[PDB]
């Protein structure tokens, strides 16, 4: 076959970049790091620089407290045996308080104390990142779009952690931190609502997440297959539209009768990934306030049949 | 001299509303807690 | 024509899984054939000439 | 002992007042917390019992 | 009607099949040979779901469920009220997304672009031929296949999901769910990054591709550059789709317990399957 | 001479405001955990 | 010995007093813990028992 | 033998100490922890069965 | 001379500085586990 | 000469600390050895 | 015979011959360390009375 | 016969001392294992049994 | 004998040494796991029963 | 000639070197067979 | 490579083919005079 | 000449160092294998 530009045919490498300064305080940017090969073959090579300011300190600190947390729970389940701690690694859990103790924080460290206080520097330090996000696009300038898009995530994560549990009145209702356990939870919450499947903002939520598949397969197809006129300089062809700009709306218009910009696929881009969590965090929200058996409401909302 | 390019002037200013802010906020949270303690002593 | 990564990819199959066997007698157990057969082939699979 | 003051000539005293700042906060919450999980010392539940507010 | 720089992009020929005898457009749509056959099976499937809706006696679009023959037909066709409609609807199906596919080719040969469309769009087919097609033929009945209902095809996925207890555990859906949690994160960074770029604070001028790189190595201390977050993207997608469909090829065919048992393997290593103490032991 | 760029005297003056702060920050917390292990004794 | 001033010339200060700051505090956090979780020395534990706090 | 000192030479000082400072954290971790899981040296059970600390 | 920079008079100036901080540091921790040993032996 | 850059007196005199700390290690490990061994014998 | 040094590239072939003939040779030794018959360890340990 | 010599103008020695180096290792490895797979050439369960070490 | 030096003129020995001291490392961590999986070498087992350090 | 570069010398010299490694690699493994045949043969 | 190197290299790589032949020969006679299999 | 840029001499140099360091490695082996086989023979 001709080339199809999925992995490079030759890299290059020059003198390192240091970025672009602007409002940025260089001193809290780190050096360059290593150039990987490896990676080179499918993006950049280069590593680094990164930005280190006093959000971030705080919330990579808090984080690692979280981690660290988490970790030294599956050492005392693991007996503090290593071989008992890969073993049964997937099956650690770091569990809420069980539910008589509800939105409490009496709970032994043992019943739910650790979960707490784990959770108390995952709090931190997601929050300690947006704003990361939101300050690192201010100093060069730039539009908040991935700040508010992130505030979508958030969203979705504060209602499992946070808001949901408050509103049913136990901690007990939150997520356990473990691989197998938070999958277990995962298929648990469906069971006890009545099939979540038939909760439409579940069923929305998939749609956009089915949808961002869907949209990144045509969106990443389609500029390779005009990367050949310089497609994926998209900021370019947003500036001075090119003949590969063209040819990708055209593609579209002649396949299903419309078409995007080199701008505003992005704009649907953006939203399509929102919208994910945004309907998925109220799902979750009125998933058991509101609704406790969703089959039960979808048979009397005309999407199941009578019993 | 420092790092934000407040004169010393300006940064003993400063300081003084600064800390009467901080005063008044203190002054109104510990009326708040003894008024609590009266109430429902937490000791 | 066949380029020397392809060739190169198409080897390190064959050592995956004929390393993977023996090893997985050797070893008593098929996850050691998995794990061994794996390194070394991703070893053959990185180094074209 | 008396030499200590050159530390700030090393770091810059922004980012150690940060950071300093950071670790007080996140260790006096996880203290308070482990105390609060402790039924011998959740001075809340201990005033509860004291005073027969728990009912 | 055109877009304004469209015309003279509208030449000859591109096309694989029946060279100037289908080579026009409807309005905006470019038809072509697989353009006539598309819309035939499209059509024909649409007013079978419709007609399928008068015999199962419901107008609701919500309730409109076409089954696959009961398991008892085999792979053998079926009556049509009972179960030969779907077996007709997934043959329009399969013609209209196959022509679709091979419509795609030549509209990219008229305009003189890579194929890389119509080949990740044939993941999602083969994703689709796999639960109606190739699983259930292994599996010897179309009563394997979902039907064509809103609700009805979700019903299909909890009783196919809990035939095997909880289906998170089947490792390759494990995998499937990863690249799809991992590109719908792609894909709002991407979004985000060229419109924070294109659409500075107030009264800036536009961000350059440099300023992109930047903002993520200062996030992240990585920036994978324009090309590669292409790249990533479909790369994510098709991954995401080709172990969705080995997830479910394996599933009933190889496998056949509760899938929580397979990983039984890893804590019975017979180097600490031993070992007391810890979750299981 | 040294990595930030203070002098010796800024350095002095920096660090003897900063240890009027651990100092002070500490003498409460002193007084903090006498008057707890007064009202409840861990040892 | 005498001698070990000059590994402040191979290794920069800066990196190294963070790293051992990280590496300090997870290490006195982590055998606290491990205390805490040991029935015999969680001192929070034994000194309810021994002024009879809780029970 | 006393030509070792040309290892330095061949290998970055710098690279050396980090390498073999982790590997020496890493590896003293592990073995206390082997001690640890271990009945017969679990020297905090041991000590708690030697001053009858439960029961 | 040197990776970082420091002269030797730099780096022994800064060693001798945090010898008295690993000094003292160890003192305080000596003498909590001989107050926990006293307390509590673990041999 | 070397790869590092380091001359053959660079590398001597850096090899001699080095191994100076190897020893001390080494030594305060053969005394850990030797107490654990004494209190609990392994042997 | 000897044009196959013109129809291939020599190492590939050594490449493919070295690893395919290493990998039929182990193969049969696994074969017969399978088949009771024919393992010489379990044969040796039953003339030794080893077991 | 004399000329086998003339491989190493076709195969760089690098390559070939590595993979050499591989193969050897492995093929020592796999039959190690298999003998102390095989009760009968098991040396530490031979000693073992000839020791009386086992109860 | 005499002429194997001249690997140095084909391996670079920086890398060599690196491959080595990771190859002689996981060697050894795999000979000791060998012996502690096997109840006749197992040094900690076999000091438990010889002092009755469990029961 | 071919491809890696080395001379029909080099891989004269190459090669005997290479045999005497194999020669001697060999001949401890027959050492190491005969102790075992001696210990447990195999036949 | 030339016809010459060909089938120079040829004539090299059968007398190992002959070598390794023969020992396995030897070997299948080995094997024989142990234990046939026919 | 060589893929390394060493020299005859510094390859002869480099090795004559590197099989002290094996026979250094080897000979404490062999004491640890004397002292456990004195311990525990596995023959
Ligand atoms: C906080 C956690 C919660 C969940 C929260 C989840 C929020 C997710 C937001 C994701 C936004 C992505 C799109 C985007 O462009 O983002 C960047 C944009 C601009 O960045 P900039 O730096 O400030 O400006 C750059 C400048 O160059 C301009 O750039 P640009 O031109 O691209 O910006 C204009 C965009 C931005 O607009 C918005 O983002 C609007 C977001 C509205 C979210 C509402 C969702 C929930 C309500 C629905 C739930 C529905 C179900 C209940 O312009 C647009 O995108 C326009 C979108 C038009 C939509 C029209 C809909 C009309 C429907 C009514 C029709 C009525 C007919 C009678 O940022 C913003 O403008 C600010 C965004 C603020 C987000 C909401 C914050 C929370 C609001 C609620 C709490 C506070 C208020 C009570
Ligand atoms: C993939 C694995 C499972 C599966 C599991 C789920 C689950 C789980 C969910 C869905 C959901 C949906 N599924 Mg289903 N579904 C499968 C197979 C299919 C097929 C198919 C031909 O293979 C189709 C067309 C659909 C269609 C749909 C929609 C009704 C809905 C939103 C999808 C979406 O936005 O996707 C991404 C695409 C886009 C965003 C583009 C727009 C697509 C439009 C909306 C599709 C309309 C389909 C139409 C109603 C069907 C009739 C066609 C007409 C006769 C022409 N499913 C198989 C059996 N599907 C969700 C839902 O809400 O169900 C009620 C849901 O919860
Ligand atoms: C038996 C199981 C149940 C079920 C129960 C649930 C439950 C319960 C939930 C979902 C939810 C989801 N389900 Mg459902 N679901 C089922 C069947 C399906 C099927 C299917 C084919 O059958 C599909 C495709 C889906 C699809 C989905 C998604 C649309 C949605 C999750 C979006 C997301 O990205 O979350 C993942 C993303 C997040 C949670 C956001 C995380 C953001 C935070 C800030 C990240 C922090 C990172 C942390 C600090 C660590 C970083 C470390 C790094 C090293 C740096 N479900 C069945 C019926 N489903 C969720 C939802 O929204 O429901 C409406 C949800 O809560
Ligand atoms: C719109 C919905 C989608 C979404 C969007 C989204 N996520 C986002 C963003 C956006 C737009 C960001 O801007 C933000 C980001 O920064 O992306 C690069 C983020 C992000 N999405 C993340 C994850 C994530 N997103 C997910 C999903 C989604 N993200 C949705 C599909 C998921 C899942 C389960 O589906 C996950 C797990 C992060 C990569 C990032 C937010 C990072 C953050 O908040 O981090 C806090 C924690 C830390 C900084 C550190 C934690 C501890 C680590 C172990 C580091 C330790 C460091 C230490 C020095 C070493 C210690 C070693 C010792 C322990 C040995
Ligand atoms: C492989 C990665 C992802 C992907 C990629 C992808 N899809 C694509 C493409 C690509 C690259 C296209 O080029 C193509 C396109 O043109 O997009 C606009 C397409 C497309 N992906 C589509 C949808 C879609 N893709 C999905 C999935 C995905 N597509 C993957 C996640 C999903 C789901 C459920 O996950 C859906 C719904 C269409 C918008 C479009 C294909 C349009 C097409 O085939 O047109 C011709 C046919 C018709 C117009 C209608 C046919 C009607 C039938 C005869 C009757 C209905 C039968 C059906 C089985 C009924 C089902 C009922 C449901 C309730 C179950
Ligand atoms: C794991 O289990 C638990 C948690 C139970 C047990 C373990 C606990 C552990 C491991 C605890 C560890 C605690 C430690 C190490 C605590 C250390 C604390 C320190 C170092 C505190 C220091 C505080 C200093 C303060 C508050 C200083 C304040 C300074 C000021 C207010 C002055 C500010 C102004 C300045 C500097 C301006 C000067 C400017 C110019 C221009 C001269
Ligand atoms: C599974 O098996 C188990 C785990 C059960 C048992 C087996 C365990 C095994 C296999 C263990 C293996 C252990 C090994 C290989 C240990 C090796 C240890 C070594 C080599 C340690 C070396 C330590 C060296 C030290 C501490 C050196 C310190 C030196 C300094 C502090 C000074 C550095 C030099 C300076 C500053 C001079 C700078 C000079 C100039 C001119 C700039
Ligand atoms: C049972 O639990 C486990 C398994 C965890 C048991 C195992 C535990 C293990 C493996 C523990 C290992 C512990 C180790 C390796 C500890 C090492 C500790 C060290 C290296 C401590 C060093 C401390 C140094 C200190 C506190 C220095 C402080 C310095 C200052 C306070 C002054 C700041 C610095 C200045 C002013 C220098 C700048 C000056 C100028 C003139 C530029
Ligand atoms: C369970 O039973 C099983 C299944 C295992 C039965 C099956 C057994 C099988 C299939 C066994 C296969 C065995 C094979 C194929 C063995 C092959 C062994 C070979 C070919 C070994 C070769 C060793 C060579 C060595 C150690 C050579 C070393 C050479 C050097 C150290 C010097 C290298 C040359 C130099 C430095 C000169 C450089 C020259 C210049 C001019 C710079
Ligand atoms: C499978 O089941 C089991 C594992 C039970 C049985 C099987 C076991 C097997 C197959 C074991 C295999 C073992 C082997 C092959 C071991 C080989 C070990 C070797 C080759 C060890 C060599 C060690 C060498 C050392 C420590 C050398 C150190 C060198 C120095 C300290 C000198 C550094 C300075 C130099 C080189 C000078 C630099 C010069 C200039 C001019 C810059
Ligand atoms: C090698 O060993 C060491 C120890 C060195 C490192 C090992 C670390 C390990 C093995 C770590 C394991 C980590 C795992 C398995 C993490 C799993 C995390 C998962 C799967 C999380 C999933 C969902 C979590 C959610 C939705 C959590 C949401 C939480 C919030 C929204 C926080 C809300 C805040 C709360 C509840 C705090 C309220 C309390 C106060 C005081 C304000
Ligand atoms: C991509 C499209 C996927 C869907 C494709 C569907 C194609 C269907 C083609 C069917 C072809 C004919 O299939 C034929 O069906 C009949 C009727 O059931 C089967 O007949 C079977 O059932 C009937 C009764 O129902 C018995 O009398 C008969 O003895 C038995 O064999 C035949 O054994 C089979 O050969
Ligand atoms: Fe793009």
């Amino acid at each position: 076959a001709e080339y199809q530009n999925i992995f490079s045919q030759v890299q290059v490498r020059g003198p390192a970049d240091l970025g672009m300064t602007e409002d940025v305080n260089l001193a809290n940017r780190s050096g360059v790091g290593p150039f990987s090969t490896l990676l080179g073959w499918f993006g950049n090579a280069q590593l680094g620089p990164i930005y280190l300011g006093s959000l971030g300190v705080l919330s990579l600190f808090s984080g690692l407290m979280w981690f660290f947390t988490i970790g030294i729970w599956f050492w005392y389940q693991a007996g503090w045996n290593p071989a008992v701690f890969l073993r049964d690694l997937f099956f650690f859990s770091l569990e809420p308080p069980a539910p008589e103790y509800g939105l409490s924080f009496a709970a032994p460290l043992k019943e739910g104390g650790l979960w707490l206080i784990a959770s108390f520097f995952m709090f931190v330090a997601v929050w300690s990142w947006w704003g990361r996000t939101y300050l690192r696009a201010q100093a060069l300038g730039m539009g908040k779009h991935t700040a508010w898009a992130f505030l979508s995530a958030i969203w979705l994560w504060m209602v499992l952690g946070f808001i949901r549990p408050i509103l049913m009145g136990s901690w007990s209702e939150a997520v356990p931190y473990g691989i197998f356990s938070h999958l277990d939870w995962t298929n648990n919450f469906s069971l006890v609502h009545g099939n979540l499947f038939y909760n439409p903002f579940h069923g929305l939520s998939i749609a956009f997440l089915y949808g961002s598949a869907l949209l990144f397969a045509m969106h990443g197809a389609t500029i390779l297959a005009v990367s050949r006129f310089g497609g994926e300089r998209e900021l370019e062809q947003i500036a001075d539209r090119g003949t590969a700009a063209e040819r990708a709306a055209l593609f579209w218009r002649w396949t299903m009768g419309f078409n995007a910009t080199m701008e505003g696929i992005h704009r649907w881009a953006i939203w399509m990934a929102v919208l994910v969590t945004l309907t998925g965090g109220i799902g979750i929200l009125l998933s058991g306030t509101v609704v406790d058996n969703w089959y039960v409401w979808g048979q009397n909302h005309g999407m199941a049949p009578l019993n | 001299l420092g790092y934000t390019g407040l004169t010393d002037e300006q940064a003993q200013e400063l300081h003084s509303v600064y800390m009467s802010g901080l005063w008044l906020f203190s002054a109104v949270a510990i009326v708040a807690h003894l008024a609590v303690y009266i109430w429902r002593p937490w000791f | 024509e066949v380029s020397e990564f392809a060739f190169r990819l198409m080897m390190a199959a064959v050592i995956f899984v004929g390393v993977g066997i023996m090893f997985a007698f050797a070893g008593g157990h098929w996850f050691v054939g998995l794990v061994v057969g794996g390194l070394v082939a991703a070893f053959f699979a990185a180094t074209p000439n | 002992m008396s030499k200590f003051y050159k530390i700030w000539m090393i770091f810059d005293p922004r980012r150690v007042f940060v950071a300093q700042g950071v670790f007080l906060f996140l260790l006096a919450v996880m203290i308070h917390l482990i105390l609060l999980s402790t039924p011998s010392y959740n001075w809340l539940e201990i005033s509860a019992a004291k005073y027969n507010r728990v009912a | 009607a055109l877009l304004s720089f469209e015309r003279k992009y509208r030449v000859p020929g591109g096309t694989l099949v029946g060279g100037n005898l289908f080579d026009f457009w409807v309005g905006p749509f470019y038809v072509g040979f697989f353009g006539v056959a598309t819309f035939f099976f499209a059509a024909l499937g649409i007013i079978l779901i419709a007609w399928s809706a008068v015999l199962q006696g419901t107008w609701n679009p919500q309730l409109i469920s076409v089954y696959p023959p009961a398991l008892e037909y085999g792979l053998g066709g079926a009556p049509l009220a009972k179960g030969g409609l779907w077996q007709i609807i997934t043959i329009c199906a399969t013609g209209a997304f196959v022509s679709w596919a091979l419509r795609e080719v030549e509209i990219c040969r008229k305009l003189g672009i890579g194929y890389h469309i119509p080949f990740a769009f044939a993941f999602a087919i083969l994703a689709y031929l796999t639960l109606v097609l190739f699983r259930p033929v292994m599996m010897g009945a179309w009563g394997y296949a979902f039907p064509y209902g809103i609700w009805t095809h979700l019903d299909w996925v909890s009783n196919t999901g809990y035939t095997y207890g909880n289906f998170h555990y089947n490792p390759a859906h494990m995998i499937a769910i990863s690249f799809f949690f991992t590109n719908a994160l792609a894909l709002a960074l991407h979004g985000a990054l060229v419109l924070s770029a294109a659409n500075p604070e107030k009264g800036k001028e536009m961000r350059t591709p440099d300023h992109e790189d930047t903002f993520f190595r200062d996030l992240v201390g990585y920036s994978i550059g324009t090309l590669g977050i292409h790249r990533l993207g479909l790369l994510l997608s098709l991954s995401a789709v080709f172990f969705s469909a080995l997830c479910m090829i394996i599933t009933g065919t190889i496998w056949f317990d509760q899938w929580v048992d397979w990983w039984q393997w890893w804590v019975k290593l017979p180097w600490w399957a031993n070992i007391p103490g810890g979750i299981n032991g």
